[PDB]
RNA sequence: CCCGCAGAAGAAGCACCGGCUAACUCCGUGCCAGCAGCCGCGGUAAUACGGAGGGUGCAAGCGUUAAUCGGAAUUACUGGGC
RNA sequence: AAUUGAAGAGUUUGAUCAUGGCUCAGAUUGAACGCUGGCGGCAGGCCUAACACAUGCAAGUCGAACGGUAACAGGAAGAAGCUUGCUUCUUUGCUGACGAGUGGCGGACGGGUGAGUAAUGUCUGGGAAACUGCCUGAUGGAGGGGGAUAACUACUGGAAACGGUAGCUAAUACCGCAUAACGUCGCAAGACCAAAGAGGGGGACCUUCGGGCCUCUUGCCAUCGGAUGUGCCCAGAUGGGAUUAGCUAGUAGGUGGGGUAACGGCUCACCUAGGCGACGAUCCCUAGCUGGUCUGAGAGGAUGACCAGCCACACUGGAACUGAGACACGGUCCAGACUCCUACGGGAGGCAGCAGUGGGGAAUAUUGCACAAUGGGCGCAAGCCUGAUGCAGCCAUGCCGCGUG
């Protein structure tokens, strides 16, 4: 139909380390914006544990705390802290335009601040900053500001200053408008009296970081040329100045406050509209055409463009069915327009539409570009898919899928539930791509995988709650192998079945000898070094088949036999009685006894393991790799971390992620894949007895 | 139940209480007659029948007992009030 | 006064019907449970559908005791029989969803609120 | 019930969710059903070209 | 529904081809891999498996499965037997 | 002119004929799946869980029955900022109209579903002891009085649902009294039964100047008809089982009382000792019936979606009340299972109406448009209501057309 405000849109997501208030702070908004509060942790579990598990989107209208503004429409997304659910930030930053990075007045940057930082950079998303909890013991605004500079290698710009600290935290200083903002006693926020700087800070206040104003200066030289020429810059041209540079992410404005005392959150909202983008202050989207090739999909942020949106986040509400959240980058969709899932090559027909609206699932018939909402009833739209105009098809960028770091095998407690465990794990997969499930090609047990111990925990817990399948968990099994160590000299097999029927007799003499990991496909070598004709070459295929059979699960403990070679040398037959079968058994017998005398051993699988860790704790990490019965092989010192290279056994890497984290303060990727089989240490071997 | 023509419920209740009370006494009168027969008093039977006839008829008219019922009472009451009395 | 052995009736769905106290939790040698105390329980009866089945071992909340309850002033409340609300073994907290028969004020606990919210009396 | 898996190769392991067809295999007494390739968790026959409608193989990119 | 406009322009798949059954060859494979409604194909020149060329039948559908009756006079009153 | 149409093949064997099963060609489908997919017309679309349900809608309407003014509008038993016939404030229910309330009619239709029901039903053909709103024919009645009560007002309890005391008021609400046959009881003689007013207009005569009064239009009561609807009775047909053979106390009949709209063990007291069943009672299992549908040359076999008739059900068990009509799908009461609201004392609800979610499943659709038409409710009418209906959306699900030259 018509629309209304448009381009006064603020798509911002709040994200930070755990605690921090990245949620408390979000509820505070809904109070301030909702003058005249729907808890943002509304999952049952995420209330029980008191932690944000899933990204939660609402919208509300901020006229600016002073009345100062033409009403702006803000889309907020409170993201999880934690790792475990980092997926909830990839998506929650790919799609939206602005970002309010929260920091604990007490807790410095801290590890998961760095990770969300990298995710913001991954997507070059503009951002300001809000140092929460100024009222807490050990509060120190400027210290943290400095850590953003030091630890995050970024350019902070204190857009504000704190009036005192901890229990003596009474207000803040807008050091643009150069007044000491005063929030009052009751009514939480609202009200003001905009008091001037106190005698305490006038010295500090007469900074701004003059390289605020000198930071604003650096927008354009003709903007600073008058600054060099000592011309005090107009309030209006500064806000534009540093905003110009916020948008170009060369600067992070810091605001600070305390959600609890209600002293600070509001000034921060203003900073949003002041210095965080509109959906038009934005690079148009990149993308592809279908089969054909590139071209940036482009699609300007315009109502009158062809529709194009990305699907982030899938859910299922028990009353309306599937909810599919999207961000419309271009064009428009009307309830009934049949858009296209380009990345699945099927079309979908839009139906009812819902915007989560501070506290009510308000209904919509049209959704314009620059906005977000959830589409009810869409059939097969997974996370990352693009919904574009069928006449103007395009694939969009699609964020990235964090890739699990932990695996654990699960069994359905009640054998009955085994079917249902299948159904449920499937559902949780299409909701969380950072979660994965499969069935071990060998030792067929159900294996799930996630970004960590806690991730895994609440998934399994989610099964009980939503699918009523409880299942206990265990260490994944390991695929062992078998071989011999000594070449064993001419061993003898023989059949001779005078019983009553087919004559049948075969006799064979062979040498069994270990190999080295040779020729990919085989790992097995049969040699026809038979004499001139002690056994006819027609039966020679059979003797090979007979050995072949014994390799499927060797004599030590089932488990395939590998790296074995065999040489024919001698035998004997009847002119008639001997047969394919006869020598097939003879070989079978020849394999045994030969294997017994050949010093057999139990093999175990090893991984090429690659740990990526900071300089600070490459000591602990090495030692642990060693503790884990591991061999090390290199170190690079690749840029900032230090890649460590090692060969470490599988049955020994289980739950690495969990501890690797503990040893490196959360900052340490790693990766592994199969490399080889080596002898298992005895106590291992004799343990592995079925 | 959320259908405002549930006034029908409060309405037809007033009805039940009205019907009940009228329907009550026309019964207690018919009784008086049978009692007389059991007491044997030919006089009080024909007397009590005279008292009950208008009631049975009026109520039948007012649509509380209906016609043929009215008949049936004075019909076989009569049969009996002059069968030994 | 409940004590080990002792059948209790159940005042919820879940489906227990008849249940036996196999331990008075909460202290070494604790003799009796009553009032609104917690006890370990073994199901003896159990309806066919039901959350619980016969032979299960759970906890439960004494909700009515025949010896009843006193509290201040000197009065007494006695109930004709002994009844309890089954609790899940980990979380306390009723496994049921409806309460039957009256319950008493003493039960006005954080964890037992769900009981008095349900329940048609005292 | 025991069921046949036609065509050259398959994925299909202990937890695969399949769609069973009906139709015997008169070499396998007791096997009275086929598992429908290309339905649900069963993949179509890799690299097949003829009679693709059976064996759940999609047309290869005109 | 009619009248104008531009340009072949925007629009073809699916099963089958050993007998029953309309439609045949090369290659690969070698009782393997596989086919199969019924009989039955495959152990080195496979019109039966798989690919190709070709053909046959259907066509916005075509196959497979499931299902009822028919052929089944194989519950026989019509219309059967010992 | 109009139930005028009957096809065989492969396979037991070294070969043969017979026997006999397996198998195939056809037609059909509420289909599903795999690969594929341009349009249109007409139609069809939860076959499984009569599984549980968020949200909105699916039943109202009459001021021409009544007291009435909460909002609108107009007029004003008339008034400012002056913008003097063009405004926005206060009054007055005056008129139009109208929230709440009394009252009337409808809510028993329309729609959904197949759980139950193997004969309490359905089908076919008959039958006698019955009631029947609105519609209709005829005949007369429509006189004169009385007591109330919602709304309202004043106190007052709740978080909410809901109310609580006291007092006041209208009518076509309510009750006497009169009137009383071609009505009811009664052989008769005789006894006994009802009702309501309201609107539009108006010459005179007129009055408390409200209208009397006159007229037309409606409505009210009674009786007998018509029409439609419904209840009741009988015979015959309408699944399988004997690895169910016996069944039966209100049971079978009678008499007399009671009872229903009505006949009747319908009920009750007494008397008789009967009643049913191998023509299958009884007890098990399964099941809505029919018109028709599919197949078949036919006889048959299979089947009861969509359309139309009948029955049954309305969260589960049960009960009645109101009413012409129900033992009531979006009514009441009790009980149960379950869900929801609560400020913890207390409350509320039942999609097998439309759309829709979850669930189950191989599988079955939009939380659409409109009362313009046909039809239904209320209304004198205008009109209001109508998820009946008329259209559209979804799906190659089917049929028939057409294209891709
Ligand atoms: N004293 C004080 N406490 C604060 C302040 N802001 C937030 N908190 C507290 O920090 C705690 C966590 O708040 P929360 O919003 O959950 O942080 P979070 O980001 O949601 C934790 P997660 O990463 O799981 O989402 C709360 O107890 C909250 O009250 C503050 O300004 N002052
Ligand atoms: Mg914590
Ligand atoms: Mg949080
Ligand atoms: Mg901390
Ligand atoms: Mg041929
Ligand atoms: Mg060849
Ligand atoms: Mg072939
Ligand atoms: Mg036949
Ligand atoms: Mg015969
Ligand atoms: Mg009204
Ligand atoms: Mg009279
Ligand atoms: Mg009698
Ligand atoms: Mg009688
Ligand atoms: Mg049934
Ligand atoms: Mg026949
Ligand atoms: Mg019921
Ligand atoms: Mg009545
Ligand atoms: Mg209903
Ligand atoms: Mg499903």
């Amino acid at each position: 139909a018509r629309t209304t405000p448009i381009a006064r849109y603020r798509n911002i997501g709040i994200s930070a380390h755990i605690d921090a208030g990245k949620t408390t702070t979000t509820e505070r908004i809904l109070f301030y914006t909702g003058v005249n509060a729907a808890t943002m942790d509304w999952m049952e579990q995420e209330q029980e544990r008191g932690i944000t598990i899933t990204s939660a989107a609402t919208t509300a209208f901020w006229s600016g705390m002073a009345k100062q503004y033409e009403p702006h429409r803000i889309n907020i997304i409170d993201t999880p802290g934690h790792v475990d659910f980092t997926i909830e930030v990839e998506r929650s930053m790919r799609v939206l335009d602005g970002a309010v990075m929260v920091y604990c007045a007490v807790g410095g940057v801290q590890p998961q601040s760095e990770t969300v930082w990298r995710q913001a950079n991954k997507y070059k998303v503009p951002r300001i900053a809000f140092v929460n909890k100024m009222d807490r013991m050990g509060a120190n605004f400027l210290k943290v500001v400095n850590q953003i500079k030091t630890r995050l290698g970024a350019n902070p710009v204190p857009l504000q200053l704190a009036i005192g600290a901890e229990e003596h935290f009474t207000g803040v200083v807008d050091l643009v408008k150069m007044k000491a903002i005063n929030w009052n006693d009751a009514d939480q926020g609202v009200t003001f009296e905009y008091e001037d700087i106190p005698a305490d800070m006038v010295e500090l206040a007469n900074e701004w970081h003059q390289n605020l104003i000198e930071s604003a200066a650096e927008a354009s030289e003709e903007l600073m040329e008058k600054y060099l020429g000592g011309e005090e810059l107009t309030e209006a041209e500064i806000k534009g100045a540093l905003r110009q540079r916020v948008l170009n992410n060369e600067i992070i404005l810091v605001t600070c406050g305390s959600a609890f005392k209600n002293k600070g959150v509001q000034a921060m909202l203003d900073a949003v509209i002041d210095y965080l983008p509109s959906p038009v202050d934005v690079p148009a989207i990149n993308g592809i055409l279908d089969d054909g090739k590139d071209t940036p999909a482009e699609r300007h942020a315009s109502d009158d463009e062809p529709f194009s949106a990305l699907a982030f986040k899938i859910a299922t509400d028990p009353f309306v069915g599937n909810l599919t959240f999207f961000r419309v980058y271009s064009g428009v969709v009307n309830s009934g327009d049949t858009v296209l899932n380009s990345v699945k090559a099927a079309r979908e027909r839009f139906g009812r539409i819902v915007q989560m609206h501070a506290n009510k699932r308000e209904e919509i018939k049209e959704v314009r570009a620059g906005d977000i909402a959830a589409a009810i009833g869409l059939k097969d739209v997974t996370t990352g898919d693009t919904l574009c105009d069928p006449d103007a098809p395009i694939i969009l960028e699609r964020m990235e899928f964090p890739e699990p770091v932990i695996s654990i095998a699960v069994e359905p407690k009640t054998k009955a539930d085994q079917e249902k465990m299948g159904l449920a794990l499937g559902r949780l997969a299409k909701e969380d791509p950072s979660f994965r499930v499969w069935t071990d090609e060998e030792s067929n047990q159900t294996i799930i995988a996630g970004m960590g111990e806690l991730h895994l925990d609440i998934i399994v817990d989610r099964m009980k709650r939503e699918f009523n399948v409880e299942a206990n968990v265990g260490k994944p099994q390991v695929a062992y192998r078998e071989t011999i160590r000594q070449k064993v000299t001419d061993v003898e097999g023989k059949h001779a079945k005078q019983s009553g029927g087919r004559g049948q007799y075969g006799h064979v003499v062979i040498d069994m000898y270990p190999l080295e990991p040779g020729s990919n496909p085989k790992g097995y070598e049969f040699i026809n070094d038979i004499k001139g004709g002690v056994i006819p070459g027609e039966y020679i295929p059979a003797v090979d088949k007979g050995i072949q059979e014994q390799l499927k699960a060797g004599p030590l403990a089932g488990y395939p036999v590998v790296d074995m070679g065999i040489r024919l040398h001698f035998g004997s037959y009847h002119d008639v009685d001997s047969s394919e079968l006869a020598f097939k058994l003879a070989a079978s017998i020849a394999f045994k006894e030969g294997f017994k005398k050949a010093k057999p051993v139990l093999l175990e699988p090893i991984m090429k393991v690659e740990v990526e860790t900071p300089e600070e704790n490459t000591g602990d990490v090495i030692g642990d790799l060693s503790r884990r019965r591991g061999m090390l092989k290199g170190q690079e010192s690749e840029v900032t971390g230090v890649k460590i290279h090692a060969e470490v056994p599988l049955s020994e890497m289980f739950g690495y992620a969990t501890q690797l984290r503990s040893l490196t303060k959360g900052r340490a990727s790693y990766t592994m894949e199969f490399l080889k089989y080596d002898e298992a240490p005895s106590n291992v071997a004799q343990a592995v007895i079925e | 139940n959320i259908k405002s023509a549930k006034k029908r419920a409060i309405q037809s209740e007033k009805a039940r209480k009205h019907n009940a009370s009228r329907r009550s006494m026309m019964r207690t009168f018919i009784k008086k007659v049978y009692a007389a027969i059991e007491a044997g008093d030919k006089a009080a039977a024909q007397k009590a029948f005279n008292e009950m006839q208008p009631i049975v008829d009026r109520q039948a008219a007012k649509g509380l007992i209906h016609k043929n019922k009215a008949a049936r009472h004075k019909a076989n009451l009569t049969a009996q009030i002059n069968k030994l009395a | 006064m409940i004590q080990e052995q002792t059948m209790l009736n159940v005042a919820d769905n879940s489906g227990a019907r008849r249940v036996m106290c196999i331990k008075v939790l909460g202290g070494s040698h604790r003799r009796y449970a009553g009032v609104g105390d917690i006890i370990k329980i073994t199901i003896k009866e159990a309806i066919p559908r039901g959350k619980v089945k016969k032979g299960d071992v759970l906890k439960a909340v004494v909700v009515r005791t025949k010896k009843g309850v006193r509290r201040p002033d000197g009065s007494v409340i006695r109930f004709d029989g002994n009844a309890c609300v089954l609790l899940n073994n980990n979380s306390e907290q009723p496994i049921g969803t409806r309460i039957f028969g009256p319950v008493t004020r003493e039960l006005r606990s954080e964890k037992f609120m769900k009981i008095i919210s349900l329940a048609p009396e005292v | 019930v025991t069921s046949y898996i036609g065509g050259e190769g398959h994925n299909l392991q202990e937890h695969s969710v399949i769609l069973i067809r009906g139709g015997r295999v008169k070499d396998l007494p007791g096997v009275r059903y086929h598992t429908v390739r290309g339905a649900l968790d069963c993949s179509g026959v890799k690299d097949r070209k003829q009679a693709r409608s059976k064996y759940g193989v999609k047309r290869p990119k005109a």
